């Protein structure tokens, strides 16, 4: 088109914050053993 | 010894169990993800809130006894038994 088209473009400012923060929070997972389990059960799984 | 109680049951061929059963009133707290979970955190309310008198030193032990598989963990909660055992 012929008409100028420009870009204040608020927003990517608040996306670049939450990533930013979930970033620095990884989380990954666990594999506790169980109620009944013996305690060294899921050391095996998660080792891998 | 001639004395015991406190034992579990099968309850053989399917579907039995006594109707004496609701024993268990249902009240709500903190979701957990299981049971161990529940017993180790119930424990670390117990510290803080507890003076670094006697008691304190078991719950301590208790805690190491609780957690879950390690390099760490193991050798510990290995000594935190032995040690609570040997309390007696």
């Amino acid at each position: 088109t012929l008409q100028y088209r420009g870009q204040f473009d608020v927003v990517r400012p608040v996306v670049r914050k939450l990533v930013s923060e979930m970033r620095q929070n990884p989380i990954d997972v666990l594999y506790r053993p169980k109620d009944g389990a013996r305690p060294d059960a899921a050391d095996v799984l998660m080792g891998m | 010894m001639a004395e015991v109680v406190d034992l579990a049951t099968g309850e053989k061929q399917v579907l039995n169990d006594i109707r004496g059963r609701y024993e268990c009133y249902t009240d709500v707290g903190p979701s957990f993800q299981s049971m161990k979970q529940q017993n180790r955190a119930e424990i670390l309310e117990l510290l803080g809130k507890t003076p670094q008198g006697t008691p304190e030193y078991q719950l301590l032990l208790l805690q190491y006894f609780t957690l879950l598989d390690g390099k760490g963990v193991e050798m510990m909660r290995d000594y935190a038994n032995k040690q609570l055992i040997q309390m007696g």
